[PDB]
């Protein structure tokens, strides 16, 4: 009758780790086809009913949200790498899924998870001694601040659907990374905006921002679309006469009085247009509508209006041209204005877009991507992203390392090599690390299409003959030097982006037991 | 059909000792007695721990394991309530009373098999309890001389992160013996003042890297940014601190003082009220000389500016405790009520600044070389949520552990890693075989439960307890010729990764036990124990 738990569930023994590898085996497989240039994508369906597709194991993961508390301590850990680092997200998460596997064979005869994890954390110190070994400082050799950048993206996009066009979407990649203080890097610095219809090649370049003109209103043939050097103001309260929910009710013993109620009301909208007009700006934006009769106010005023524009695509006009969002029409100031160097609307697509240019005061840029469908814009705008995080990351990290898995390749050779002078647990333990290590070569070859075997047994062979930066080749299945082909990964990448694999391996090896506190 | 007999309380599940009861008991706690066995020695393991506000939790810490499960049985109760009492009057010995007690019980199984009562149990265990005091008094070999000095805190917090956290232990012990020689000071010859107020160490928290980033604070660290134009202030000494909870703006009414406004005239009288009002109350405070306000409540516009215009550093604190021990470093009393800012209740600082940790901003306030504050701040880095919250609580521990270093009796050391306990095993048979009579059943067996200790700590290191055992019990089973037992009295288990043969020295890596700590953990260990034993039934009353 009486009772431990109270039905509060706990187990404890070798069964409940070899259940927390089993329930890391299935995180690892659900990002296994997405590793590689040719990986594979998945497709999540949320509990708010949006689908999203993507092969971004950071994007995956968030979506994912798996329960089980021992995926838990490997997704939080793949996720502290998408914010400490930036990248490597997949790799830690199929790093430390492989080493669960290895762990499993262990446990089951019987090897204690202290010398699993002791023998883990040796091998892999030895792993990032000689990854730091490996790395180049990489700056001017051989290639100009140009030539290093499109070599960059120009190999990103490789085997891509903009690889026949890289002569195009490269310049784009390049120009916007080298648009931004280099001192600052960050991803939110390049916008991109989707325009269905029309060709990939027709794409625009923008120094500074853009919106999708969320302004829907009449108004026709007037508002100038075109200014050289407007002032920019931005408000929050809304321009129209009446609203869609609010109203009042007139009531009065005159005609006379009945309109001059209404017109009262248009007196009142009236002073606040005026007021702007009193500001001097030449383009009048808001979070909300800006109504029929102030779009011809402001028409009659020269002045271009564009309403219920979003709160990002309002913070990023205000932050181009240097202004700032006045919430009312009676307490604006001067410094309130931002400029650009020129403003114009376009008919690309078949729909217009409110473009600013040559922002001054801009630290951003945007690319307006076009294409038929959201598969082809979706498609281009992966292959820009990561060619994007290539170019950013040469300006960023000087110390690389050979990628393609040439880096995994040595690392394993030299665990290999050590372990033969290891007697007792350890010597297995390391050997299971060096193994491990072979996930990322393979599962790259294997995504592709390649033949796997072939090119692993090539790897190790050719490795074996003192070319270091060996490695798999996408362009034509084969192997060669990724190093020469600008084919790289940050050293701090692959430094990071293993012991984060590691911690993931050793916290959840770790535990004995589960609990779980009902209530 | 099949009648019932022997129940006469109510329908029921009867728990009588005539089927056995107490071993079913026993046979109960062995549950949660398996699950903290994982638990001790630098090679622990680690528990998962789903909470109900969804928060999971991998830590080694035994006091969670219990604390989180949800138990009714009386049998486990004993040892769980015996478990807090050892959280609450020592700093340590957590995993010592839980395992011990439920070790003690373990054995009991083969007297109360062999037809030995509860009570003849129980009374043998009694004298060995009073045997084996007296020997840890005599089995101390070193001694905190309470000097406080670094090298000598450093002695004492080196083991107590062990266990918690193995590795990090020259991070962490740096961290901790810096923020208690900071707060701690040197004393002796006097025990009427107390030292070291379990609040003068805080711990907190900052998401990225890792501990290689952490560091110690000489005062106290807040979240917030000040709210006004003043970031910082001067190097001069002695700046006076204005405290305050009631919002700052127009002067109100300690309770209510809410203004309607109806009329034309009342918002334009009442309009000027508010910059005339709030300008006299912050220039009182400025000819004061206060150079800091600090607000439990938020700061209206027309308060900023005029705290802007006389140079006041603006600082909200939004959590009652943090200023409720702000109050005790700079000596200020919060006002409660807006525009009577009492002389007699300032405070003072040294310095106060603002500071980024990770790139979030904090703001310090702190003293360098006077006035010198008896609170400190410890700062843990780390990217993993999980981690970073373990490590505050290995932290929890050095400070615990500290506290026993006061007055009663704190400063005797034993050889650890299980040398005491290797010992006692041997010195408390030995007392089994003098003494006369059925009490010899217990005695021996109260030593034998001792062995968990020296077993469990090569158990958990993946050494294969059946050639360490032997090899341990080998090297103190020794004959010498002298009454005192010396030469080595340090030879303790080895959890090293790598293989070893033989055991190492305590004096090599200096791991000493606290005799506070091993003389209450095993005297509650066997209150437990004995309490369990003498239970024969089980009473409920149906809900």
């Amino acid at each position: 009758i009486v009772v431990l738990k109270e039905g509060t569930d706990a187990s404890q023994g070798k069964g409940q780790i070899i259940s927390n590898i089993n329930a890391c085996v299935a995180v690892q497989e659900a990002l296994k086809p997405t590793l590689g240039p040719l990986g594979s994508d998945i497709l999540i369906v949320t509990s708010n009913q949006k689908t999203t597709i993507s092969n971004d194991g950071a994007t995956i993961l968030k979506l994912l949200d798996v329960v089980h508390p021992a995926a838990k301590t490997l997704v939080d850990i793949s996720r502290a790498q998408d914010a400490e680092v930036g990248d490597g997200t997949t790799s830690v998460t199929i790093l430390a899924g492989e080493l669960m596997k290895e762990a499993k064979p262990f446990l089951e005869e019987g090897i204690s998870s202290h010398l699993i994890m002791k023998g883990y954390r040796k091998a892999v110190s030895l792993a990032v001694e000689k990854i730091n070994e490996l790395a180049v400082d990489i700056t001017s050799e051989k290639s100009s601040g140009r030539e290093l950048l499109e070599r960059c993206a120009r190999t990103a996009m490789s085997s891509k659907l903009i690889h026949n066009n890289a002569d195009f979407f490269v310049k784009m990649c390049v120009d916007a990374v080298l648009s931004l203080d280099r001192n600052d890097l960050d991803d939110k610095l390049i916008g991109i905006k989707k325009i269905p219809g029309g060709a990939m090649e027709e794409s625009l370049f923008i120094n500074g921002v853009a919106f999708k003109k969320t302004f829907s209103y009449a108004g026709f043939e007037q508002q100038p679309k075109k200014f050289n050097n407007p002032k920019i103001l931005s408000l929050n309260v809304e321009l129209e006469l009446k609203a869609e929910k609010d109203n009042a009710e007139v009531r009065v013993e005159h005609v006379e009085d009945y309109q001059a109620i209404v017109d009262a009301e248009w007196q009142l909208i009236f002073e606040k247009l005026r007021q702007v007009e009193e500001t001097g700006a030449n383009i009048v934006l808001s979070k909300l509508p800006i109504g029929d009769l102030a779009t011809q106010f402001f028409a009659d005023r020269n002045i271009f209006c564009a309403g219920r524009v979003s709160a990002d695509d309002m913070n990023r006009v205000i932050q181009a041209v240097g202004g700032s969002i006045q919430s009312t029409t009676s307490d604006i100031k001067p410094e309130h204005l931002g400029t650009c160097a020129l403003f114009e609307e376009m008919q690309i697509g078949s729909e217009r877009y409110n473009l600013f240019q040559g922002c001054p005061q801009a630290k951003t840029c945007t690319l307006l991507l076009r294409g038929g469908a959201e598969q082809v814009i979706a498609e281009v705008e992966r292959s820009l992203h990561d060619a994007i995080m290539i170019v950013k990351r040469a300006l960023q990290n000087k110390l690389i390392v050979a990628g393609g898995g040439a880096t995994e390749m040595e690392v394993s050779k030299c665990l290999r090599d050590y372990s033969k002078t290891i007697a007792g647990k350890q010597q297995m333990i390391i050997n299971a690390f060096a193994k491990a290590l072979e996930v990322i070569p393979r599962q790259l070859c294997e995504n592709a299409g390649f033949d796997a075997i072939e090119i692993l047994n090539k790897l190790r062979l050719a490795h074996s003959k003192g070319e270091k930066w060996y490695g798999v080749v996408f362009e034509t299945e084969n192997i060669g030097d990724n190093f020469a082909k600008f084919v790289w990964e940050p050293a701090l990448v692959k430094i990071n982006a293993l012991n984060s694999a590691t911690e993931a391996t050793n916290l959840i090896l770790s535990v004995d037991e589960t609990i779980t506190n009902k209530g | 059909q099949n009648p019932n007999a022997g129940l006469f309380k109510q329908g029921y599940n009867s728990y009588s000792n005539a089927d056995g009861q107490i071993i079913k008991s026993i046979a109960a706690i062995r549950e949660l007695h398996q699950m903290c066995l994982t638990s001790m020695g630098p090679c622990g393991r680690n528990k998962i721990i789903v909470n109900h506000l969804g928060k999971i939790i991998i830590t080694n810490d035994a006091a969670t394991m219990l604390r989180e499960l949800d138990i009714v049985h009386p049998a486990v109760k004993v040892l769980v309530m015996a478990t807090e009492q050892q959280k609450i009057d020592m700093g340590d010995g957590t995993n010592l009373v839980m395992i011990l007690a439920g070790e003690l019980l373990n054995v009991s199984e083969k007297l109360i098999s062999m037809g030995l009562s509860a009570v003849e149990i129980i009374q043998g265990y009694n004298m060995a309890r009073k045997f084996t005091l007296k020997e840890l008094d005599e089995m101390v070999v070193g001694e905190i001389t309470d000097k406080n000095d670094k090298n000598e805190l450093l002695k004492m917090i080196k083991p107590v992160i062990s266990s918690k956290k193995y590795g990090s232990e020259d991070i962490l012990s740096e961290l901790v013996s810096e923020a208690v020689s900071h707060v701690l000071p040197v004393a002796q010859q006097a025990g009427e003042i107390p030292y070291f107020n379990v609040d003068s160490i805080r711990v907190v928290k900052i998401m990225g890297g890792s501990l290689s980033n952490s560091t110690v604070i000489k005062g106290m660290v807040f979240n917030r940014e000040p709210e006004g134009h003043v970031k910082s202030l001067s190097e001069d000494k002695k700046h006076k601190v204005a405290v305050f909870t009631c919002p700052l703006d127009i002067a109100n009414t300690e309770t209510k003082g809410t203004v309607l406004l109806h009329n034309a005239q009342e918002m334009l009288d009442f309009s000027k009220g508010e910059e005339k009002q709030i300008d006299a109350m912050m220039k009182e405070i400025a000819d004061m000389g206060v150079e800091c306000i600090v607000a439990g409540a938020g700061v209206g516009e027309l308060a900023l500016h005029y705290l802007n215009r006389y140079g006041i550093l603006v600082l909200k604190v939004p959590s009652k405790f943090e200023l409720r021990r702000l109050c005790r470093v700079c000596g200020a009393t919060p006002l409660p009520r807006l525009g009577a800012p009492t002389p007699e209740e300032l405070g003072l600082v040294e310095t106060v600044k603002t500071m980024e940790i990770g790139g979030d901003r904090v703001t310090v306030f702190k003293q360098e070389q006077g006035e010198i504050s008896r609170t400190s701040t410890i700062i843990l880095r780390g990217a993993t949520q999980n981690n970073l919250d373990d490590i505050e609580r290995a932290i929890d521990d050095g400070v615990a552990a500290v506290k026993g270093l006061m007055k009663p009796s704190g400063g005797k050391l034993l050889p650890g890693a299980g040398a005491t306990e290797i010992e006692l095993i041997s010195r408390i048979t030995k007392y089994g075989e003098r003494t006369p009579g059925l009490l010899q059943l217990a005695i021996k067996q109260f030593a034998v439960a001792f062995e968990v200790v020296p077993r469990t700590l090569a158990e958990t290191a993946g050494l294969d307890v059946n050639e360490v055992l032997p090899n341990l019990y080998a090297a103190h089973n020794v004959t010498e010729p002298g009454a005192v037992k010396t030469d080595h009295l340090y030879k303790g288990v080895d959890i090293d990764g790598e293989s070893d043969e033989g055991v190492k020295d305590i004096r090599e890596e200096n791991i000493y036990d606290m005799l506070a700590t091993k003389k209450f953990a095993i005297n509650v260990a066997t209150e437990a124990a004995t309490t369990v034993l003498s239970i024969d039934q089980i009473i409920m009353a149906k809900k």
